[PDB]
RNA sequence: UGAACAGCCUCUAGUUGAUAGAAUAAUGUAGAUAAGGGAAGUCGGCAAAAUAGAUCCGUAACUUCGGGAUAAGGAUUGGC
RNA sequence: UCUUAAGGUAGCCAAAUGCCUCGUCAUCUAAUUAGUGACGCGCAUGAAUGGAUUAACGAGAUUCCCACUGUCCCUAUCUAC
RNA sequence: CAGUCAAGCGUUCAUAGCGACAUUGCUUUUUGAUUCUUCGAUGUCGGCUCUUCCUAUCAUACCGAAGCAGAAUUCGGUAAGCGUUGGAUUGUUCACCCACUAAUAGGGAACGUGAGCUGGGUUUAGACCGUCGUGAGACAGGUUAGUUUUACCCUACUGAUGAAUGUUACCGCAAUAGUAAUUGAACUUAGUACGAGAGGAACAGUUCAUUCGGAUAAUUGGUUUUUGCGGCUGUCUGAUCAGGCAUUGCCGCGAAGCUACCAUCCGCUGGAUUAUGGCUGAACGCCUCUAAGUCAGAAUCCAUGCUAGAACGCGGUGAUUUC
């Protein structure tokens, strides 16, 4: 017999099965669309996610009411020092999918990369790459003819790169590594790039820019074996009702004989990865320089990190990256941006941005000051303060 | 945009950070802070507590 | 709204379902107004339908003038007593929630209001700007 | 303490028994709090809350004139 | 006028008795098969097979209003086991 | 529930729309009829919860016809993608009203669902009334009160590990499966078109909202065993200072963390197609969207994208044990 009384879907099927990521680095399924008429250059990034804080700025979309008025608005924030570009992958493609054929990495590496490949470390010989250094210490001996076969093939180049965790104030030591699609020139121009590029820096100045909209992925953050009523939002039964009322009550008719997929049914929630879009960045800013939480309508010289520090995560003092509202995953965790697939106008992707104010205040509690020495200027001196 | 003074406390609020309260009588208050709300709500003197800029100024501390 | 929407609104936190009553403001007689309905509502299975700042609404008089009671009428609300955000991030709420009498216009019935009211009231029906003391 | 061999703390006397250790997911059991609204929930205000002691003030209909009546409903309560 | 031993009197009601029935009118409601007050060709009311009221009393059944509230909109959080 | 036929209605006209008399079918959501299974028991109405399915489509997408000027409406096609409420009374299914609504369509899954609830109703025993009965007692007649047991097994389901592949670590591919975004308002177009007048549109554009979803916790709110700070009562520690007990003693504040449409942020674009309208075009020396060929075309379908990654699908790379 039918339902009675009609309603949704609780929750969203596409997004299934609700388990446990495969790691701790979101994979990114999909690039942009690959183009040559533009330079060579990368399409996404990483970073560490450090935190929110809020602004304010001057809307313009002309027909609003706050049109030309102030808002105030949530951002977050990604402690981004630029990665270390080591090596490049070249992929052929079959009726069977693409397909790597060789992977190049260069002559010298960090002990984080390499400890990345290591699990016991400080038992260890380091014994990693060295017969590639020396596949290297000559001109070109077993690199040159790969290079040129990754050229002679290879529709497509993914150049491996890897985070500087150190340069975080994390306590890793641990570095991560991925690979990044080039959407930029012709296939001969990737790999030259990147072997220019070999053991060398990149930096978000290069990869993006402000009123850019992209996407953030990322593994959101766990909640452990939960329940059916917040993993799905599902109805709390009444009170007068043995054993359990945050249940679901009927699982699925006689027939089928079985428990259907679709229903709903407890455990893990978060440790998932998601890939969320339509991000707007705010402001790109830089870690070797000052000023960086000032915009040129308050001009009080001070950086982004607000005082006694981030929570859980510390200082900005890399190069960083603040964007509209939220983002998957929790603090202290990887990121990896992405640019746009779609070239989405909309007046609301073009909608150009410049700032006013930045809360730089203690989250930390409730914080009156966005300064020490503004604290100081409105309490007096103290009894420490001899 | 432009920074204020809490009715309760006297202090800066910052944008959006706070509550505001409109009485009957149209009387707009403003306050940092719940703790500030709660006291209003229980109709203290901020005179009398001792970590408000009223008292402060009124037993002429900071001066 | 729909009718007398004089441009359009953003959403504002809800805390009059069904159920409620809230003060009457105007001098039509009245002294407290049972919301029943509210217009452009959602249709969702065992959901209250919830009122706002703004929202036409139908309502009764459960306590007043006997013209008045025993018959439904739109009304408006001018007062929440929930805490709601506007783009400013500013969260501001009152002490009471209160309507006025109106038409399915907007034109309120009673030719004036007693006490503030909400500044998104106001720029959304303008006969209420017009018998208004005070706005915010 | 307090109207009180109530409830709570203590003295004398008596016990320190009831498998224990580590963590603190769901669902439970027992206990609680929750903005705005206020029974719209539900067979049904079930359960829970609110009220609560004492002093003072005031007290309806109806009545078998005895009651109803702590009616309702309001104020106050510390320390020195 | 037929007939009975004599034909339900006072009084009461769609009441725990009333099929039809969600009876008709009113009231309570925005809305009420409920609740209450009236009406009574009452299928099948009724006088110690006790009738009609009835203050007070009731872990009785029922309706509404004030207060109150996580019952609910809509769930969340905490504690011990 | 749907057809055939068409006397008639429809100002005139059978067919825009209805369609009597007659008639052919379908469905099993009623109610009968039957008694095959089931009486060494298949837990028996409804509601709540929750999923899924059909379409005979209420709304939404695109279209055709009209006794369609416009608006509004009616009929019909592809279409079940998506959605279909809150309440009053009733145990109710159903019904009837109130109101919002884009619309408030019908139904199935052992008349879905009780080791999922509840137990109003029905459905033991107590009891009351009425009628029937000489009586004990009877009444799908009315009322009231009346114990709702067990999962630790298998499967299914959700999540979670995991031997074996020469070892171990890292980077990847992507078969297959899943999939999601939905609807409305306002301004403008425009008081324009259209209409004698009355009244009265539409596409594009902009800003907003409803429903659903997925994240997040800067802000606000909540929560508070931070038993963090302060205070309060009673009592014990000679008094103070500082503390114990009061099943976390009570109050106020309360960070962190968790959390909320009670807060915030985000929610993609290309192709093939249906219906339909058409291009050339014969058969049928004309003509015809069709027969060969062919264009555009939808909430459709498939891809883009998103989720998991075959634990018996694969690839690339690094290091691979000595006295």
């Amino acid at each position: 017999s039918h339902r009675k009384y009609e309603a949704p879907r609780h929750g969203h099927l596409g997004f299934l099965p609700r388990k446990r990521a495969a790691s701790i680095r979101a994979r990114v399924k999909a690039f942009p669309k690959d183009d040559r008429s533009k330079p060579v250059a990368l399409t996404s990034f990483l970073g560490y996610k450090a935190g929110m804080t809020t602004i304010v700025r001057d809307l313009d979309r002309p027909g609003s009411k706050f049109h030309k008025r102030e808002v105030v608005e949530a951002v977050t924030v990604v402690d981004t020092p630029p990665v270390v570009v080591v090596g490049v992958v070249g992929y052929v493609e079959t009726p069977r999918g693409l397909r790597s054929l060789t992977t190049v990495w260069a002559e010298h590496l960090s002990d984080e990369v390499k400890r990345r490949f290591y699990k016991n470390w400080y038992k260890s010989k380091k014994k990693a790459f060295t017969k590639y250094s020396a596949k290297y210490a000559q001109d070109g001996a077993g690199i040159e003819r790969e290079l040129a076969r990754i050229k002679k093939y290879a529709s497509v180049v993914r150049v491996l790169v890897h985070t500087q965790i150190r340069k975080t104030p994390l306590a890793q030591k641990k570095a991560h590594l991925a690979e990044i699609q080039l959407n930029g020139g012709s296939i001969s121009e990737k790999v030259d790039w990147a072997r220019e590029h070999f053991e060398k820096t990149v930096a978000v100045d290069s990869v993006f820019e402000q009123n850019e909209m992209i996407d953030a992925i990322a593994v959101t953050k766990g909640h452990g074996f939960e329940g059916v009523t917040h993993r799905w939002g599902t109805k709390k039964l009444p009170r007068k009702t043995h054993r359990g009322l945050r249940k679901v009550a009927c699982i699925g008719a006689w027939h089928p004989a079985h428990v259907m997929w679709s229903v709903a049914r407890a455990g893990q929630r978060g440790y998932h990865s998601r890939t969320s879009i339509n991000h707007k960045i705010y402001r790109v800013g830089k870690g070797d320089d000052e000023a960086n939480g000032a915009t040129s309508f308050d001009r009080t010289k001070k950086t982004i990190t607000p005082m006694g520090g981030f929570v859980h995560y510390g200082e900005i003092k890399n190069d960083f990256i603040m964007v509209k509202g939220c983002i998957p995953g929790n603090r202290k965790r990887i990121v990896t941006l992405r640019k746009s697939l779609y070239t989405n106008t909309s007046r609301k992707a073009l909608e150009e941005v410049s700032l006013k104010w930045i809360d730089t205040a203690s989250k930390f509690g409730k914080g009156r000051f966005q300064t020490p020495a503004e604290k100081h200027a409105f309490m007096g001196t103290l009894k420490k303060d001899l | 945009m432009k920074v204020e003074i809490d009715s309760f406390s006297g202090a800066k609020i910052y944008p959006g950070r706070g509550t505001l309260f409109v009485r009957g009588d149209s009387k707009i208050f403003r306050f940092q802070n719940s703790k500030s709300a709660s006291l209003f709500k229980q109709r203290k003197n901020p005179r009398r507590i001792a970590w408000t800029v009223l008292f402060r100024k009124h037993h002429k501390k900071g001066i | 709204s729909g009718n007398g929407a004089q441009g359009t609104k953003f959403r504002i936190s809800l805390g009059l379902p069904v159920g409620a009553i809230m003060n009457c403001a105007d001098n039509s007689g009245a002294r407290n107004l049972y919301i029943i309905a509210v217009k452009g509502s959602g249709s969702r299975l065992n959901r209250l339908p919830a009122a706002s700042l703004g929202d036409m609404v139908m309502a009764t008089v459960k306590k007043g003038k006997p013209e008045l009671r025993k018959k439904v009428m739109p009304a408006i609300v001018v007062r929440q007593a929930k805490s709601w955000r506007r783009r400013d991030g500013v969260f501001l709420y009152f002490e009471d929630n209160a309507g006025v009498i109106a038409n399915p216009k907007g034109e309120m019935k009673g030719s004036a209001i007693t006490g503030p009211v909400g500044k998104e009231c106001a720029d959304l029906w303008p006969r209420v700007a017009s018998n208004s003391g005070v706005v915010v």
